[PDB]
């Protein structure tokens, strides 16, 4: 009832008594028997993330004999990683008592039966939530690292905050028929506020608490200058370390899976082992590379490519240009023993790695042989080395970013903030008084680092919203967030899901749905990937979306647009109308076009295409480098084997179109921005319009759907922008277009982005999978008649009205051409199977 | 007032990535006929004008 | 007709095949997810159980095929597969590189009950037959030998 | 490269037979009749009997590892028929349909020289 | 084969839609008396009855403020 009494062994019970996280393991139960939701602001190196839920057994979660807590006890890292490394952390903790200790990373694996202190993943657990949406099971929650304020972090304390009070109220009423649910956040800075003093996310105010450590002298490092390859400048860095810096080990925080497998191959060069026993050692992490795991389990920031970012030297000068022998951590003498060859008993760290590699970092090396690791943000909070003094840090970490309406979206790996690089840095004088060399200039550190953001803005809302959806969360509107995002926005996010067909009327997600939220990217681009396997067209679609992802290749004015100018302006237009355009005049088959063109060309004759036919040469690189990898990605997830495919070359080089392929990605690129479509002004106020021939190309007035139509005049009215085929030729625009977003110039113009064209039925055949068009009755007043089988089929023939005007509150929408469906009758209302060709 | 007509309806590798629990996984398999036989009947020369 | 019954409560056929020849041996790997089947010509498939489809094709052979067997460690990066014979012989294949490694023309009559395993890449195999002949091979990944027979006088089935 | 087996098909009255056996004779393979498999003793003479006998036959001889068959129909011959029936057709049809290669269709029904 | 300038929706349900935000059918009655009964029965059979059921009770408010 009260406790069962608990064992560990002699040499983890005193290091947990020199550990400062003993002092305030009775006031932190106290406040867990006094109240549910308890803050903890610990930090890295307390030893918090180990053995709290040690206290937690102790205290009673997870024993049967106490009536109040007979439940699990669920300990959520949000790295699979962290969550296998600490489920053999206090499986060796509990020793005697270590087998009821568990772990479980993905979906399909289920709990294992000997465990009732079990370790799991974040959204492992927000599937099991989601199933289960009572929780019965488990008597706790262990909210770890929550200070990263990453979007599983938001949706699970935002789920978590309803459900212990929903389960609290069931229970302070009776014992029996309901049980308690105690849940224990914790975090690594003090910034806990947005957590725990939020009205929104609690009304009751909870108890906060804290028990941080110490920390030895950390010497942090500056360099004079910044070097470009920060990999070189780190291999050389730490290779003079290892030379004649005194014994302590090393972590070097870079950034990704390719880098550190190069830099750990690197380092067993240098410094071998002539045994075989470590030779084979160093051979076996070096083989064992690669993991994915797609589809059935949780996913984090090892996407490894969505990012259209580019660089050069000059770039990254003129970005730190404030900035206007020896060196500084080359203080210390070289002790005896150390020989400067020392072998270095390396390891790599980072996500994707197997876990007979993730346990070989808490070896002790050879002796004569140091320890090292090359790692990432795994080490930062959830897990610590037990051994370094040097640690030596890039300054840069893959995360979300995206900037909008401009084309910009990029999974890349930007500069990381003061806050999180402090920390990084503070695991230099952590066993000793340590050095931190971090590979910039402090400058830099001041001016483009900052100091305190969630991933929930740094990520749309619509991929938000999205997961929220396959998560099953229904009232979201008022849902409680730290951040709860622009109402505005996630209201058009919800509009912009149903429609694209993720959404039905009423908000339940679909299969389709799902398949969008699998994908790390936005849901339109996924909404492209997704619907264009069909009939040969998916290098077409992978090059428009890679080309609209990394944004404008053509030079076109960013320079002139007298006696060379005519001729350069002359040529630049020839060079339009060259292999740049052959097959239509709609706007995006240019785009097309050039990136096919890239397959007409061998690798020595490079540079002459850009430099003639006006390219950008790192964006024009970063196409061809994002192409194969975004085939990559949706091959993974749409084809029938999930992990184990590969990227040959023509296939993501080209081929050439005909007639049926670029109509076919016109509905494509239809299905990608179905509500960003435009009309010619003559169909709707013919009048106003003023539809003539000597009207510029580019005042020939549009108007997109949703907008409201107030009696000012230019309210609807934006116009097409000058960098298309039109404004270029302009004859006669067809009624329809597609723009990708909006851009307001200096006359109050607000210009498009215009894609393509269609007549009227492939946008009906895209938008009948959307929300966006609402039918009419059968009409047969001078045609031919209506055919029925049954009282709930039909083979009618109805025109069909785009942007709802029934009871139009002035949301502009118009008519379609008469076509021919085949409707079911759903629930008293006629839903569209499919439509009849002619 | 010009309506368009579009249908819009509806080799190998050498290397393997396992999986984060063991359990390989390899790429796809190559694509995958019945017969050549022969049937000789005699014509008795009563019939042969008939054939 | 291959079919595959997942054991689970959706004991439901997921996947059904139309294999070439009619087969008659059959096995699953030490770990789960790969499944090879050869017919009664020369034609080994090999398939992934959980997306059930082919993986392999292995034409390669010739006769009708004997037993087999798979050289499966948890995360490992080698894959072998065994591929015994009725005309005698063993021709072993791997599946991360789609080679035959080996042609091992030896036996006299069916090669049933052949294994791997690996004595420190060393990997010692065993091919017993209708002959009653054991017949243990070296096996290394490049090029192979051969070592002792030791001869049991069995018509030996199976020998694990 | 492919093995040979020889059919015999013996299209009897009130009963077929076929036995496939290895091109000596001696060692033969699934001996079949009409009556093993139907269930009326009125019609194990029926070309639905051979056919799905000769059917088992074909299932069993692809078990063993024989994959063309050299065919020999042999009536019941003697101061009888000494021409084959409809069995002998319908054993034919079943075991040139069921995957099975087929050489030199020939006749080796016994012919008397006018004995009683 | 198709035809042009069939808009959105016949005369019956327009008017009953504007009928019913002007609280008052006479003119919908007006028509719906005037029109042919093979007409009436084809557009009285489909009078889109689902969930809200807002022209299934304007018509029975209709022939309410009718008789
Ligand atoms: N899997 C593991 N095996 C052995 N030691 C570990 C393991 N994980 C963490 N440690 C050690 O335990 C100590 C306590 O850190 P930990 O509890 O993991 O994080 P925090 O300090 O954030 O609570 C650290 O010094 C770390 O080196």
């Amino acid at each position: 009832a009260f406790y069962v009494e608990v064992s560990r062994s002699d040499e983890i019970q005193k290091a947990r008594i020199q550990l400062p996280v003993f002092g305030e393991e009775h006031k932190i139960m106290e406040a867990i028997h006094h109240n549910d939701v308890v803050i903890i602001c610990g930090e890295t190196g307390s030893g918090k993330t180990t053995q709290v839920p040690q206290f937690l057994y102790e205290a009673g979660f997870g024993a049967e004999d106490s009536p109040d807590y007979p439940g699990m006890v669920g300990i959520t890292q949000p790295r699979r990683v962290a969550a296998v490394s600490m489920a053999e952390r206090v499986a060796n903790e509990l020793g005697d008592h270590g087998h009821k200790v568990g772990y479980q990373i993905r979906f399909d694996s289920t709990a294992k039966e000997d465990t009732k202190v079990k370790f799991m993943t974040d959204g492992v657990l927000l599937r099991e939530m989601m199933h289960d949406f009572k929780l019965t099971k488990y008597s706790s929650i262990i909210i770890d690292e929550a200070h990263e304020r990453n979007i599983n972090t938001d949706i699970l304390i935002g789920m978590l905050s309803r459900c212990v009070r929903l389960r609290a109220k069931l229970h302070k009423e009776n014992p029996i028929e309901h049980k308690k649910l105690k849940l224990i956040i914790m975090s690594a800075t003090l910034r806990v506020s947005d957590f725990s003093e939020n009205k929104t996310l609690f009304p009751i105010a909870p108890p906060v608490l804290q028990v941080d450590a110490r920390q030895f002298p950390v010497s942090i490092h500056f360099n004079r200058r910044t070097a470009f390859n920060y990999t070189d400048e780190a291999f050389r860095k730490t290779c003079k370390i290892h030379q004649k810096l005194p014994p302590g080990a090393i972590l070097v925080f870079l950034t990704g899976q390719q880098e550190i497998t190069h830099m750990v191959k690197r380092l067993r060069k240098e410094f071998p082992f002539k045994k075989n026993s470590k030779y084979n050692k160093d051979l076996e992490t070096p083989v064992s590379k690669m993991g994915i795991n797609s589809k059935t389990t949780d996913l984090e920031a090892e996407d490894i490519d969505f990012s259209v970012q580019v660089i050069d030297q000059d770039k990254f000068k003129s970005a730190i240009r404030y900035e206007e022998e020896e060196e500084e951590g080359f203080e210390e003498v070289l002790t005896e023993g150390q020989t400067a060859n020392d072998p270095l008993y390396v390891l790599p760290l980072y996500s994707l790695l197997p876990t007979k590699e993730q346990m070989r970092v808490f070896q002790k090396p050879p002796q004569g042989s140091r320890l090292c690791i090359v790692a990432t943000n795994v080490a930062e909070t959830s897990l610590t080395i037990p051994g370094v003094r040097y640690v030596v840090d890039s300054g840069r970490s893959k995360e979300r970013k995206y900037n909008e309406s401009n084309g910009v979206q990029s999974f890349e790996v930007g500069w990381v903030s003061k806050a999180s690089a402090n920390q990084r840095s503070g695991r230099a004088g952590r066993t000793g008084p340590g050095h931190c060399y971090r590979l910039y200039s402090s400058a830099v550190f001041e001016h483009d680092f900052e100091q305190f953001k969630p991933e929930i803005l740094r990520m749309p809302v619509e991929s938000i919203v999205l997961q929220m959806k396959s998560m099953a969360i229904h009232n979201i509107i008022n849902f409680p967030f730290p951040t709860p995002p622009d109402r505005v926005a996630l209201s058009k996010a919800i509009q912009l899901l149903q429609y694209l067909g993720a959404l039905d009327n009423k908000e339940m997600i679909t299969e389709d749905g799902k398949k969008m939220s699998l994908f790390p990217l936005s849901p339109r681009f996924s909404k492209m990937l997704l619907v264009s396997d069909e009939k040969a067209c998916l290098p077409y679609i992978v090059a428009i979306v890679s080309a609209l992802s990394v944004g404008d290749p053509f030079i076109n004015e960013f320079e002139l647009g007298p006696e060379l100018k005519k001729e350069l302006r002359s040529k630049f237009y020839k060079s339009r109308s060259q292999f740049s355009k052959l097959d239509k005049f709609s706007d995006v088959f240019r785009l097309l076009s050039v990136v096919s063109a890239m397959d007409y060309v061998p690798k020595e004759q490079k540079e002459i295409f850009m430099k003639k036919n006006f390219l950008r040469g790192k964006l024009m690189e970063e196409i061809v480098k994002l192409r194969k990898q975004l085939m990559y990605i949706i091959k993974s997830n749409t084809s029938k084997e999930n992990i184990a495919v590969v990227i040959r070359n023509e296939d993501l080089k080209s081929d050439i179109p005909s007639v049926i392929q670029i109509k076919l990605l016109k509905q494509m690129i239809c299905a990608g921005f179905v509500d960003h479509v435009a009309v010619r002004a003559d169909v709707l106020f013919p009048d106003d319009a003023k539809i003539t021939n000597r009207t510029s190309i580019i005042n020939i007035p549009y108007i997109p759907v949703l907008a409201t139509r107030t009696p000012n005049i230019e309210d609807c009215f934006v116009y097409i922008h000058p960098t298309s085929i039109l404004n270029n030729l302009g004859e006669m625009p067809p009624k329809y277009m597609l723009y990708y977003s909006l851009h307001l110039g200096g006359n109050n113009k607000t210009r498009m982005n215009t894609l393509c064209d269609i007549a009227s039925t492939p946008l009906a055949n895209i938008a009948r999978k959307g929300l966006l068009l609402t039918y009419s009755k059968p009409l047969t007043g001078q045609g031919l008649k209506t055919v029925n089988l049954s009282p709930t089929e039909r083979y009618c023939y109805v025109v069909p009205r785009f942007g709802s005007t029934v009871d139009n509150d002035l949301k502009i929408g118009w008519d379609l051409n008469p076509i021919a469906v085949h409707q079911k009758k759903q629930k008293g209302q006629w839903t569209v199977i499919k439509f009849i060709t002619r | 007032e010009d309506d368009d007509d579009d249908v819009l309806l509806d080799h190998e590798s050498k290397t393997v990535v396992v999986d984060d629990q063991g359990k390989p996984r390899f790429t796809s398999a190559s694509k995958t006929k019945i017969k050549f036989e022969s049937r000789k009947i005699m014509v008795p020369p009563h019939r042969m004008t008939p054939l | 007709q291959l079919l595959k019954i997942f054991h689970l409560k959706t004991g439901k056929v997921v996947r059904s095949m139309k294999i070439s020849s009619p087969s008659y041996i059959l096995d699953a790997d030490s770990t789960s997810t790969l499944l090879a089947v050869g017919g009664t010509d020369g034609s080994i498939i090999v398939v992934d159980i959980e997306n059930g489809y082919i993986t392999h094709s292995f034409k390669g052979h010739g006769g009708t095929i004997s037993s087999l067997k798979f050289y499966g460690q948890l995360n490992s990066k080698i894959w072998l597969l065994a591929s015994g014979d009725t005309n005698g012989m063993v021709k072993v294949w791997d599946l991360v590189k789609r080679k035959c490694l080996h042609t091992l023309q030896e036996h006299t009559s069916a090669v049933r009950g052949l294994d791997i395993i690996e004595v420190p890449p060393s990997l010692n195999l065993l091919s017993g037959g209708r002959d009653d002949i054991i017949n243990l091979w070296d096996f290394n990944m490049k090029k192979k030998c051969k070592l002792l027979k030791t001869l049991p006088v069995n018509q030996q089935v199976e020998s694990c | 490269s492919q093995v040979f087996g020889v059919a015999r098909i013996y299209a009897s009255f009130n009963d077929t037979f076929v036995h496939v056996t290895d091109l000596s004779g001696k060692e033969t393979i699934a001996r079949v009749t009409g009556g093993m498999k139907v269930k009326a003793d009125r019609d194990e003479s029926s070309p639905y009997a051979a056919m799905l006998a000769a059917q088992d036959v074909a299932a069993k001889c692809k078990e063993v590892g024989i994959t063309a068959v050299h065919v020999k129909i042999r009536a019941t011959g003697g101061t009888r028929t000494k021409t084959p029936g409809p069995g002998g057709q319908a054993a034919l049809r079943a075991l040139a349909r069921s995957g099975l290669r087929i050489g030199r269709i020939e006749d080796v029904t016994p012919v008397p020289s006018d004995s009683t | 084969k198709v035809t042009g300038r069939l808009g959105f929706e016949s005369h019956f349900t327009k008017q009953l839609r504007e009928g019913s935000q002007s609280k008052d059918y006479s003119s919908l009655l007006a028509t719906l008396i005037n029109f042919s009964p093979a007409a009436v029965d084809l557009e009285i059979r489909s009078l889109n009855s689902f969930e809200p059921f807002d022209e299934i009770v304007w018509f029975i408010d209709a022939l309410t403020q009718g008789l």
